[PDB]
C-alpha cells in the first residue's frame, strides 16, 4: 500500500541461518502450533521439495500442489475475511470514498474495537452537506440527521481474536499427510552431489536431520567468529 | 513536463580503445561530448559570467575611451 | 520509473565461493548481475540482449 | 587477450613505459589502495556515525512478534541500563545546580547593593 | 494490524537541553561556557540519535516531516541575513565619502568566489555518488583543505585591517555579515564531519539536507561579495 | 554485584541467571573475520576496521531497515528479556557499574567528538602561530604617507621581495630590535 | 553469511580436505540456559573495562595536568602565556 | 627517449600515471579500482553516469591546485599588507560609551583595545609582562618564524 | 517526471528581473529628464582651478591642498612647519636618474 | 531531482499512481473506471463498493508497487532523464570553468593597468586629483 516502507530483504525470502536446527519435529508440528519462522521454513522445504520433482508434478492435483507450497484454497468465508482485512489496511492511510449507503446496502465501516469515528458529508454535489461525526458502536443501524445516509459497522473478530491472515489461514486450511522425510533426502540426493548444491534448503534441512554438521562442509558452514 | 526525445546526433560508440587509433580529431571530440551531456548546462554555467564580464570589459569603450572624445566642456 | 531505474533489491553473484565484499580488499574479483552479466558490461548493452 | 593486474599497466600507449614511470604507476596504486585507503576504511567503518546511534539496541528478531519493545518502550529507553544510568546521572546534578544558580542571584543581589537597603538610611 | 504512529511518550532531553541554556546566563565564568557548550553539543547528538532510531517505525511520513522542517529552517536562515541586508543598505546614503578605507574588488571576493565554487563541486559530487551508491574517500579531506583555507584567509583579513567596528556603521555592518556567513561555514563544518556511506542510502534525510545546505551558503555569499565587494 | 558484571562476556550462555547484559555489540555469524554478518556489529573495541593492522574486524553493519532484515537467533546476543526488565539494576552492577553505564551511554557522542576535534585543532593552529608573530605595520602617519603615496601604495605590486624586506626594516625599528637583528638582504 | 541477495555463480560447497575438529558452536542447539547466541563464540567483553579505565585516566591527566601549569608555572593571562609569555631573557622589569 | 610510441601515445602515458586516462577509457579497470563493497553496485551504471562522474571529479580535482595558488597570493598578499594612513578621528569615528570587554567579561583584559587591533594589545601586554603577568603573543620577529608569509 | 517550474526558471527570472530593472530606470530619467553623464570628479571649481594650475605648471608639483588655502586647521599647521616640496621634488628626480 | 515530492520525485517509496505502458490494458491498466456503463437493476451489489482493494485495478497497482521493487537488472533511463538528473551539478561546474578561464583574465589585467595608470581600464581618469584605485563596476556609479 502507498503507506508501506520499502520491501526489505527478508520480505523476500529470510535467510537459512533462520532455518530450525531441529527439522524432524519441525516438519511433524501442526500447522496451528508453528510460529512465523517455523511456518516459513516448513513451507520453503515442503514446498520446493515437491517443487524440485518434476516427474511427479504432472500427476499431482492441483489440491495436492497448492497444500505442499503452502497456498491456501479460496472460499467464500475465507474471501470474505482477507477481503476485509485488506479493505481495513488500505483505508488507514487512504480516503473513504465509495457509494451512498442505505437500508439495503449500508456503509460498512471495518473496525477491530467495538467503536469508531466516522463522519457523514451527505451526497453528491449540492446534497454534499458539512462533516458530521459520530461514534459507530456495534449492534446499531445509524441514520445520519440531516441527510438520512444508513451507516454499519463491521467488526473483524473471530474467537476472541481479531481477523489477520495467519487466522484465516489456521481456522481453514487443513494439514494433509504428514511430510515424509524420505521425500526431503530423495530430493536432496537428486539434486545435490559430488560438491554440487543446487538443492540448498534441502541441504541445509538434510544435515539437521542427521543432526547438525555431518554432510561435506557443513561443519565449516556453522562455524563463525561472531 | 513535456516528453520529447533525445537530440543527440553525434557517433554513439567511438569503439575499443586501442593506443588511441581510429578515433576522431579531438576538437569534434569536445564538440561530441557537450553534445552528449547537453548543452544547456554550458550556456547555463557560462551565462552569468560572460554577461558580467561583457558588462564590465564595455567599460573600456562606453566609458572610458568615449568620455575622453565625448565632453562638451 | 522509479529510483532512476535502480532498483531497491537485486542479486549479485561472485565466481569465487570464498569471497567477502566486505572482508577482502582485493582488486581483480568482478561481480555479476542476476543473469550473470559481469559488471564491466555496462546496462544499455546487457538490457539488450 | 593478457590481463594485466589492475592499475598496473597503462592502455594509452603499446610502451610500458620506462623505468621511473613504471615505479610511479606502480607505487601509486600500492599507496592509494593499501596505504591511504587504510584512512577511510577506518573512518567509515569503526567511526560510522549511524552505527553509533543502534550501539547497545536489541537485535531485530527475524520472528516478528519478539520485537514489541519497539512500541513497549520509549526510544529514549532502547538501551536498557546505559540509558536509564544516563538520565539517572543528570538526576543527581538537580540539587547542584539549584546551588549554583542560586549563588549567581546572590552575586548580582550583593553587587546591585541590594543588601545595604537599612544599612543605608539607618 | 498496528496504529498509524509510534507515540512516544516520555522524553528528558528536554530539560537537560533548557537547564543548560540557563547555565548561560547564569555564569561567572566564561570557562564555564565553554564547557557548557560542549554539553549542548553532547545532548543535541543524543536528540539526533532518536531521530535515527525512529527508522524502525517504518513510517513512510517521517522522512517528509523532516525535509520540510528543514525547509522552514532554511528559510529562517535566508531571513535573518536579509536583517542584517536591510541594516547594511540602511545607512547606505552614509557610505562612500567617509574617511575609512572600503575593500578591494580584486583579490579577495575572486579567490573566495573560487574557493567557494570548489566547495560547491565537492558537495555536488557527493550527491552524485550518493545517487549511485558508491563513495569516495578523498572527497571529505577536500572539504577540509576547502575549510582550512578559508579560516585562514578570513582569520588574516580581520587581524590586517586597519578599520575597526567603532570607525562607521559601514565597518560594522561589513564585519557583522562577514562574520555570520562564517558562522554559517562553520555550522557546515559541525555537520560535514560525521558524512559517511550508510547503506539505506536515499532515505537518509542527512544526505538531502547537505546539498540544501551548502548551496544556501554558497548563494548567500554571492548576495554578499555584490554588495561589500562589487 | 551480579556475575555479568564480575565476569563480563559477549553472547554466553545462562545470560539470564547471570542478570544483566553488559556489551551494547548486537548481531555476528560472520564465516570470517571482517566478513557479511549479521546485525548491526558496533562496540567501543573490536569492531570496524583495524588502521594499525590494515584488516577488517567486523562486516559493514547490517541494518533491520529496508536494506536488510532481523538477526538469526543463533546469533543475537542482546536478549531484550535480559536488556530491559531494569527493576533492581542499579544493585544489580553496583556504583562502579553504574558509572560505566554512564560513560558507554554517551558512545553517539563520543564518535561524533572524535571526528569533529581534529579540524578545530587544524584551525586553532593557525591562530596559535599568528598570534606569536609581531603584528604587521598596520598604519602610519597620515601626512607622510600621502608625501610618498606612490612607493608605500604601489610598491607590493611593482617588486614584492624589496617592499618585504622595507617592511621588515621598518618593523624593527617600529619596536626597537632591529641592531638585534640581521635583515637578509634583497 | 549476509544477505540473501548474494550467491556463487556456481553452488559448490567444499569437501572437507582437513580433520580439524569441529567448533562447540558450529554443532551447538538452542538450549533452555541459551535461548540467544548459541550459533556464535563467547567473547571477553572489554569495553566493559577499558571505557571507565580509559575515561579516568584522561581525566587525572587533564586536570593534573591544568594543575601543575597554574600552580608551577607563574602567573599569565591563559596557558600559552605561562609558558611563552615571559619577557625576554634579561629583560629586567 | 622511446621511439616504441607516437609522440601524442607519449604525452598521453605520462598524463596517465596515475591511472586516470585508463580508468576513463576502460570500465573494467575502472570498477576494479572500487573496493570491493562499492564494486558490488557498480553493474548498474551506465556508460553515460560513469564517465560524467569522472569528467566533474577531475575537473574538481584539476582546479584544486589553481585555487591553492590563489590562496598562497593571498597569503603573501595579507602577509606583506602595506601600512595605511592613520585615520582621523572624524565626526562619527571611535565612539565608546563603555570599555572592550566582552570577550573576557571577567579577566577584562585590554579593556582600552578593541576585539582584533593587535598593535594596542602588544603594547598592552608588554604592560601586563612589565607588570610581572605573563601574556602569550606578539614577541617573535614576523621573519623568524614558519608560516609567516613575510620573508624576502 | 511533472514540472513544477517554469523550465528555465533560474536563468529567466534573474536575467529577465534584471533586464526589467534596467529598462525601467532608463524610463524613469527620460520622464524626470535627469542628466545622465557620469562626472568622477569632485566639483569643487577653485579646487579643479588649482589642480589645472599644478597640470599648468604655475604651482610646483607635489604641492599640497593645505599649502594653498587661506585658512589652516591645527593638523594641516603642524604639517606645514615639516612641508618642503623643493625637497621633495629633488627627492624624486633622483629616483628617475637611477631607474634610467 | 533533489527534492523529494509525493507525487512526481517518490524516490523515498517508490510508489507510482500508474502502471508501466509496457504491459498490455489486458494485463494491468491505470484504476480508471469512470466509464463503467449503468448497473443493471436485476444486478445486486455483493462487495462493499468502497473504493480500494476489491476493485481489480487498484490491486494489482498495489501489488506491483510492492513486487517491483526487486528486478534483475537496471531499467536504464534516456539521456533526457540523466540530464536533468545532474543538471546544477554539471551547470555549477562550467561555472568555474567560467571563473577561471574568462573572469580571471580579465581581471587580471585590469589589476595590471590600474598599476601603471592609477584606476581601471574601464573607468574615466580622474581630474580632481584624488589618489586611489576609485570605483570598479562602472555602470553602477
Ligand atoms: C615524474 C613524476 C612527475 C610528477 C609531476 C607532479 C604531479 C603532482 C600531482 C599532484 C596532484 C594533487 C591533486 C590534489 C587534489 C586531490 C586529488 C585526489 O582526488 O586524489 C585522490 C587520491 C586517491 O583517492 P581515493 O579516494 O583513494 O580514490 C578516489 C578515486 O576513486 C580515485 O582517484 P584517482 O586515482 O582518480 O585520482 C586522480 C587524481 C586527481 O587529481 C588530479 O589529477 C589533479 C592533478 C593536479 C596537478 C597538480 C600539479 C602540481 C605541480 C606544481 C609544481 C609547481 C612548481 C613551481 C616551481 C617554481 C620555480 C620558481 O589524484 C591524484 O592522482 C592525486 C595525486 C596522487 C599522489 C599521492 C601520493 C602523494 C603525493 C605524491 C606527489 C609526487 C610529486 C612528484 C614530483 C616529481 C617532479 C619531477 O588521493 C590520494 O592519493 C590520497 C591523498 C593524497 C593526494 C594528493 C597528493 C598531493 C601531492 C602534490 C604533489 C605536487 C606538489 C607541487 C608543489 C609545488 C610547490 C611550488
Ligand atoms: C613528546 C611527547 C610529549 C607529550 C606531552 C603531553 C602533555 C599533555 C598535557 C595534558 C594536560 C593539559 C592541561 C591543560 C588543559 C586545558 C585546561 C584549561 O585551562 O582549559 C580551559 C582554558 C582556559 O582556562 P585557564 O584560563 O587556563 O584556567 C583558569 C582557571 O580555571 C582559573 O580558575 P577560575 O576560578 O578562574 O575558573 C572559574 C571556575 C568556576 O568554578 C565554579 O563556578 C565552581 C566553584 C565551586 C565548585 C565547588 C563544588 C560545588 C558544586 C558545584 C556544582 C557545579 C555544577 C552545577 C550544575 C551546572 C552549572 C555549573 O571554573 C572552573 O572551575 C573550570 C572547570 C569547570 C569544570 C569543567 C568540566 C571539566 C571536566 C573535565 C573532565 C571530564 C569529567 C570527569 C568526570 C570524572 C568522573 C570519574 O580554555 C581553553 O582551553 C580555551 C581553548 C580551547 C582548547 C584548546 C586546545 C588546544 C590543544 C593543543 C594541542 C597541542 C598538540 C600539539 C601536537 C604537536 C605534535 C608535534
Ligand atoms: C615561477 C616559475 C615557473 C614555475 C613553473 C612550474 C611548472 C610546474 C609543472 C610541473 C609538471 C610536471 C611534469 C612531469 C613530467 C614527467 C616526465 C619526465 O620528465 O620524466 C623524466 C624521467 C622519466 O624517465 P623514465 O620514465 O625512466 O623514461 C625512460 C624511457 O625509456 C623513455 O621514455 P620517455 O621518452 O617517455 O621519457 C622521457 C620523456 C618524459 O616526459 C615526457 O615525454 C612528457 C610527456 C607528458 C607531458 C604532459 C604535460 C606535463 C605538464 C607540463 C607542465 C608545464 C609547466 C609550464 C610552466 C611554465 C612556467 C613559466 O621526456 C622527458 O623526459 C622530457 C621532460 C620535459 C620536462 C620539461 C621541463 C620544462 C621546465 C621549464 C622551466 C622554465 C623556467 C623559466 C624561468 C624564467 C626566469 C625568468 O624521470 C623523471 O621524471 C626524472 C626525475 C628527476 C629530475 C631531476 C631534475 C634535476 C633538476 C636540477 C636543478 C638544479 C638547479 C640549480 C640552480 C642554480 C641556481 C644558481
Ligand atoms: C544578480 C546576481 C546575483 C544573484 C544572487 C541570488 C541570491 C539568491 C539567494 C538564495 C539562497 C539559497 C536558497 C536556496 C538554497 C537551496 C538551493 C538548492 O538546493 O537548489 C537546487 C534544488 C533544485 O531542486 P530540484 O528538485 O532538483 O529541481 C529540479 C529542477 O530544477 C526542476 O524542479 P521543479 O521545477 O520540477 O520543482 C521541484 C523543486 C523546485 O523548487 C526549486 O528547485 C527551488 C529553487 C529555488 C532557488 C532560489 C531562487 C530564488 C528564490 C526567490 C524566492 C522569493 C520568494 C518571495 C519573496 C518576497 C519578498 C517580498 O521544488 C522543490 O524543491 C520544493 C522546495 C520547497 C519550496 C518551499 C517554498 C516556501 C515558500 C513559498 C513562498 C512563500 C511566500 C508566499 C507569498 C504569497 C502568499 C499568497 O533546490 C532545492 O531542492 C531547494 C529546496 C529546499 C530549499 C527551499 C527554501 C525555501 C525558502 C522559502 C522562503 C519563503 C519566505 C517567505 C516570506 C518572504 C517575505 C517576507
Ligand atoms: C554601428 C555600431 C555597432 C555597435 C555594436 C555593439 C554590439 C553590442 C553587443 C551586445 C550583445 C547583447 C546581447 C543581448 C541578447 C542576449 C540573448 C541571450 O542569449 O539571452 C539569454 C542569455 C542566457 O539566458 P538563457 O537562454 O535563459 O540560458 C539558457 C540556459 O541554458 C537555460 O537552461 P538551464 O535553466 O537548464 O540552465 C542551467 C540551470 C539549471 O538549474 C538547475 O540545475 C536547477 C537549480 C537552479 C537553482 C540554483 C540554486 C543555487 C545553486 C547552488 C550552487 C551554487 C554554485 C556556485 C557557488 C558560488 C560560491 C561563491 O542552472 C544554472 O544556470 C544555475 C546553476 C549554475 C551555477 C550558478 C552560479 C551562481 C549564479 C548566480 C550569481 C550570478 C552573478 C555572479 C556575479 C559574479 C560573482 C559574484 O542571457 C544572458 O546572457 C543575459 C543577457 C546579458 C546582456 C548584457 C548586456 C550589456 C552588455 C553589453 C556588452 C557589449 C557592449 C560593448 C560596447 C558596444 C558599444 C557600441
Ligand atoms: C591560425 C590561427 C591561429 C590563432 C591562434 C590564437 C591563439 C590565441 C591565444 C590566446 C591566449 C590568451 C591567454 C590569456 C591568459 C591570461 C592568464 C592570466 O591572466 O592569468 C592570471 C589569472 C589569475 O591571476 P591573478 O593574479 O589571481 O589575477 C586575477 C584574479 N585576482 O589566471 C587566469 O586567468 C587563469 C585562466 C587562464 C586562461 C587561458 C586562456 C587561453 C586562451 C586560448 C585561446 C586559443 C585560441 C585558438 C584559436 C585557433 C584558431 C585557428
Ligand atoms: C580546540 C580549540 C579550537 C578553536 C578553533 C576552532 C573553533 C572555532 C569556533 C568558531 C569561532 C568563531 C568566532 C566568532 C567571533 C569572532 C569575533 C571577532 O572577530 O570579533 C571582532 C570583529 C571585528 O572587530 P575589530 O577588532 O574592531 O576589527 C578590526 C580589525 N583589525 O567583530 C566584532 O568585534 C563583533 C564581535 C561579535 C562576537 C560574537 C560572538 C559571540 C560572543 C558571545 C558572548 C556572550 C557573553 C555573555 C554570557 C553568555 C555566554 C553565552
Ligand atoms: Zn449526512
Amino acid at each position: 500500500y502507498r503507506h508501506w516502507h520499502r520491501m526489505s530483504e527478508d520480505d523476500w525470502a529470510l535467510p537459512l541461518d533462520s532455518m530450525p536446527e531441529d527439522v524432524k519435529t519441525l516438519m511433524a508440528t501442526p500447522q496451528t502450533e508453528r510460529g512465523f519462522v517455523e511456518d516459513y521454513w516448513y513451507n520453503r522445504i515442503r514446498g520446493e521439495a515437491t517443487l524440485l520433482d518434476p516427474e511427479a508434478l504432472p500427476s499431482k492435483s492441483y489440491i495436492a500442489l497448492a497444500r505442499d507450497m503452502g497456498l491456501q484454497i479460496v472460499d467464500e468465508p475465507s474471501s470474505h475475511m482477507m477481503g476485509l482485512i485488506e479493505l481495513y489496511e488500505y483505508l488507514r492511510g487512504a480516503s473513504f470514498v465509495g457509494p451512498f449507503g442505505t437500508i439495503e446496502n449500508p456503509v460498512l465501516v471495518p473496525a477491530v474495537g467495538q467503536e469508531r469515528v466516522v463522519a457523514c458529508t451527505g451526497g453528491v454535489g449540492d446534497e454534499e452537506h458539512f462533516t458530521l461525526w459520530f461514534r459507530c458502536r456495534e449492534g446499531f443501524m445509524y441514520r445520519c440527521g440531516e441527510c438520512d445516509q444508513i451507516f454499519m459497522l463491521v467488526r473483524l473478530y473471530y474467537e476472541d481474536r481479531y481477523w489477520t491472515q495467519t487466522l484465516v489461514r489456521d481456522t481453514f486450511m487443513s494439514d494433509g499427510d504428514m511430510f515424509d522425510l524420505k521425500t526431503l533426502e530423495r530430493v536432496h540426493k537428486m539434486w545435490n552431489k559430488d560438491e554440487m548444491v543446487r538443492w540448498e534448503v534441502g541441504y541445509w534441512a538434510q544435515d539437521y536431520v542427521l543432526g547438525k554438521g555431518v554432510l561435506p562442509g557443513m561443519v565449516e558452514e556453522h562455524t563463525r567468529v561472531n | 513536463h513535456i516528453p520529447h526525445p533525445v537530440k543527440y546526433v553525434g557517433p554513439r560508440r567511438y569503439g575499443r580503445y586501442v593506443y588511441g587509433m581510429n578515433r576522431p580529431p579531438v576538437l569534434r571530440q569536445v564538440k561530441d561530448w557537450i553534445d552528449w551531456t547537453g548543452w544547456n548546462s554550458v550556456f547555463g554555467g557560462f551565462s552569468f559570467q560572460v554577461a558580467f564580464g561583457l558588462m564590465i570589459v564595455s567599460g573600456v569603450y562606453l566609458n572610458n575611451y568615449r568620455a575622453t572624445h565625448t565632453l562638451y566642456y | 520509473a522509479y529510483n532512476g531505474g535502480y532498483p531497491f533489491h537485486y542479486v549479485v553473484q561472485y565466481d569465487d565461493p570464498n569471497y567477502d565484499c566486505e572482508a577482502d580488499f582485493e582488486f581483480e574479483e568482478i561481480p555479476r548481475d542476476e543473469f550473470g552479466v559481469p559488471a564491466h558490461i555496462p546496462p544499455e548493452l546487457s538490457t539488450q540482449i | 587477450v593478457t590481463r594485466y593486474p589492475s592499475g598496473t599497466r597503462t592502455i594509452m600507449s603499446p610502451y610500458p613505459g620506462g623505468p621511473v614511470y613504471q615505479w610511479l604507476r606502480i607505487n601509486y596504486n600500492y599507496f592509494k589502495r593499501y596505504q591511504w585507503r587504510r584512512v577511510g576504511r577506518w573512518q567509515m567503518r569503526s567511526w560510522c556515525y549511524w552505527k553509533a546511534a543502534f550501539y547497545g539496541v536489541p537485535e531485530w528478531n527475524i520472528d516478528p512478534t519478539k520485537n514489541q519493545w519497539r512500541w513497549c518502550v520509549d526510544p529514549a529507553w532502547y538501551g536498557g541500563m546505559r540509558d536509564k544510568a544516563n538520565m539517572d546521572m543528570y538526576r543527581l546534578m538537580v540539587y547542584p545546580f539549584f546551588g549554583y544558580a542560586l549563588l549567581y542571584l546572590h552575586s548580582r543581589f550583593k553587587q546591585n547593593d541590594k543588601y545595604n537597603v537599612f544599612a543605608k538610611w539607618r | 494490524f498496528e496504529l498509524n504512529i509510534n507515540i512516544i511518550n516520555y522524553n528528558y532531553l528536554g530539560i537537560i537541553i533548557t537547564v543548560i541554556i540557563s547555565i548561560y546566563i547564569y555564569n561567572n565564568s566564561n570557562i564555564i561556557s565553554v564547557y557548557n557548550s560542549n554539553l549542548l553539543l553532547i545532548n543535541i547528538n543524543i536528540w539526533m540519535k532518536y531521530n535515527i532510531l525512529d527508522m524502525l517505525n517504518l513510517n513512510v511520513l517521517d522522512y517528509k516531516i523532516l525535509l520540510w522542517i528543514v525547509v522552514i529552517i532554511i528559510s529562517n536562515e535566508i531571513l535573518l541575513f536579509v536583517s542584517f541586508y536591510w541594516i547594511y543598505y540602511h545607512n547606505y546614503i552614509n557610505y562612500y565619502h567617509v574617511n575609512i578605507l572600503i575593500l578591494n574588488s580584486y583579490n579577495i571576493v575572486y579567490n573566495n568566489i573560487i574557493l567557494l565554487t570548489l566547495l560547491s563541486t565537492i558537495v555536488n559530487i557527493k550527491f552524485y555518488n550518493y545517487i549511485l551508491s558508491y563513495y569516495k574517500y578523498i572527497l571529505s579531506y577536500l572539504i577540509y583543505y576547502n575549510n582550512y583555507m578559508f579560516n585562514n584567509k578570513i582569520i588574516l583579513e580581520y587581524k590586517n585591517n586597519s578599520n575597526y567596528t567603532n570607525d562607521s556603521v559601514y565597518m560594522t555592518s561589513y564585519f557583522y555579515i562577514i562574520l555570520l556567513h562564517y558562522i554559517h561555514i562553520y555550522d557546515s563544518i559541525i555537520l560535514i564531519v560525521v558524512y559517511n556511506y550508510v547503506n539505506y542510502k536515499n532515505i537518509n534525510n542527512y544526505y538531502i539536507n547537505i546539498n540544501i545546505y551548502y548551496h544556501l551558503i554558497e548563494v548567500l555569499y554571492i548576495v554578499i561579495s555584490i554588495l561589500l565587494y562589487l | 554485584g551480579c556475575e555479568a558484571v564480575k565476569n563480563p562476556l559477549i553472547g554466553g550462555p545462562n545470560q539470564k541467571a547471570r542478570g544483566a547484559i553488559t556489551s551494547g555489540f548486537a548481531g555476528g555469524g560472520a564465516k570470517r573475520l571482517g566478513g557479511k554478518g549479521y546485525g548491526i556489529m558496533a562496540d567501543w573495541c573490536d569492531h570496524g576496521y583495524s588502521f594499525t593492522k590494515g584488516q577488517a574486524i567486523t562486516g559493514m553493519p547490517h541494518w533491520p531497515l529496508w536494506c536488510g532484515g532481523g538477526v538469526p537467533d543463533k546469533f543475537i546476543k542482546i536478549d531484550p528479556d535480559v536488556h530491559f526488565n531494569l527493576q533492581g539494576y542499579r544493585e544489580r552492577i553496583g556504583w562502579y557499574g553504574f558509572f560505566t553505564a554512564f560513560l558507554q551511554a554517551n558512545y553517539h557522542a563520543f564518535v561524533y567528538f572524535v571526528r569533529f576535534i581534529p579540524i578545530n585543532i587544524a584551525i586553532f593552529w593557525i591562530y596559535v602561530n599568528e598570534r606569536q608573530r609581531e603584528p604587521q605595520e598596520n598604519v602610519m602617519d597620515h601626512e607622510e604617507f600621502f608625501r610618498d603615496f606612490d612607493s608605500i601604495y604601489l610598491g607590493q605590486v611593482f617588486d614584492h621581495h624589496r617592499f618585504a624586506e622595507w617592511l621588515a626594516r621598518r618593523r624593527a625599528v617600529k619596536w626597537g630590535y632591529a641592531d638585534q637583528i640581521h635583515i637578509p638582504p634583497v | 553469511r549476509g544477505s540473501v541477495f548474494q550467491m556463487p555463480s556456481t553452488p559448490v560447497y567444499p569437501l572437507t580436505t582437513t580433520k580439524k575438529v569441529a567448533p562447540p558452536t558450529a554443532l551447538a542447539k538452542r538450549t533452555p540456559e541459551q535461548p540467544f547466541g548459541w550459533g556464535s563464540p563467547v567473547r571477553e567483553d572489554r569495553a566493559w573495562r577499558v571505557v571507565p579505565r580509559n575515561f579516568i585516566i584522561l581525566v587525572i591527566v587533564y586536570l593534573s595536568g591544568w594543575a601543575a601549569i597554574k600552580t608551577m608555572l607563574p602567573r599569565g593571562g591563559s596557558i600559552l602565556g605561562q609558558i611563552y609569555g615571559g619577557p625576554p631573557k634579561g629583560r629586567l622589569i | 627517449i622511446s621511439t616504441s610510441e607516437t609522440l601524442n601515445q607519449k604525452i598521453l602515458r605520462w598524463l596517465d600515471v596515475t591511472g586516470m586516462l585508463t580508468r576513463w577509457h576502460s570500465r573494467r579497470e575502472f570498477i576494479l579500482d572500487m573496493d570491493p563493497y562499492f564494486r558490488k553496485n557498480s553493474g548498474m551504471w551506465t556508460e553515460w553516469e560513469r564517465k560524467t562522474l569522472l569528467f566533474l571529479f577531475y575537473c574538481c580535482t584539476l582546479a584544486t591546485p589553481y585555487s591553492a595558488y590563489l590562496d598562497l597570493q593571498e597569503l603573501k598578499h595579507q602577509g606583506t599588507k602595506p601600512p595605511r594612513p592613520v585615520s582621523l578621528e572624524s565626526r562619527f569615528m571611535n565612539q565608546r560609551r563603555y570599555d572592550f570587554t566582552w570577550m573576557h567579561p571577567q579577566d577584562k583584559f585590554c579593556s582600552e583595545c578593541r576585539p582584533v587591533e593587535l598593535e594596542c594589545k602588544k603594547m598592552c601586554f608588554d604592560r601586563y609582562r612589565s607588570m610581572d603577568y605573563r601574556m602569550y603573543g606578539f614577541q617573535r620577529p614576523r621573519i623568524q618564524t614558519y608560516y609567516s608569509f613575510s620573508t624576502c | 517526471g511533472r514540472r513544477l517550474l517554469h523550465g528555465n526558471y533560474f536563468t529567466r527570472y534573474l536575467f529577465g528581473s534584471l533586464a526589467v530593472i534596467w529598462i525601467a530606470e532608463y524610463a524613469a530619467a527620460c520622464q524626470y529628464g535627469i542628466p545622465r553623464h557620469r562626472n568622477p570628479n569632485w566639483m569643487w571649481s577653485w579646487w579643479l582651478e588649482k589642480q589645472n594650475q599644478i597640470k599648468n605648471g604655475e604651482i610646483p608639483a607635489n604641492t599640497p591642498g593645505y599649502a594653498m588655502v587661506k585658512w589652516n586647521n591645527e593638523a594641516e599647521q603642524r604639517w606645514l612647519k615639516t612641508l618642503n616640496v623643493e625637497a621633495m621634488n629633488e627627492e624624486f628626480a633622483r629616483r628617475r636618474e637611477a631607474y634610467y | 531531482k533533489h527534492f523529494f515530492t509525493d507525487g512526481a520525485n517518490d524516490y523515498v517509496t517508490g510508489w507510482e499512481n500508474t502502471p508501466p505502458l509496457k504491459f498490455p490494458a489486458s494485463v494491468m491498466k491505470p484504476c480508471d473506471y469512470s466509464m463503467t456503463k449503468p448497473i443493471p437493476k436485476h444486478w445486486k451489489l455483493r462487495g462493499s463498493g468502497i473504493h480500494g482493494p476489491e476493485n481489480t485495478d487498484l490491486m494489482k497497482l498495489v501489488l506491483w508497487n510492492r513486487l517491483k521493487q526487486k528486478r534483475p537488472q537496471r531499467e536504464v533511463p534516456n539521456i533526457n532523464y540523466l540530464k536533468d538528473s545532474i543538471r546544477l551539478e554539471l551547470s555549477v561546474n562550467w561555472w568555474l570553468m567560467s571563473c577561471i578561464f574568462l573572469w580571471g583574465p580579465w581581471l587580471h589585467w585590469g589589476q595590471e593597468y590600474q598599476k601603471v595608470h592609477e584606476q581601471p581600464p574601464w573607468a574615466m581618469k580622474r581630474i580632481d586629483g584624488l589618489r586611489g584605485e576609485g570605483y570598479f563596476t562602472w555602470f553602477l556609479e
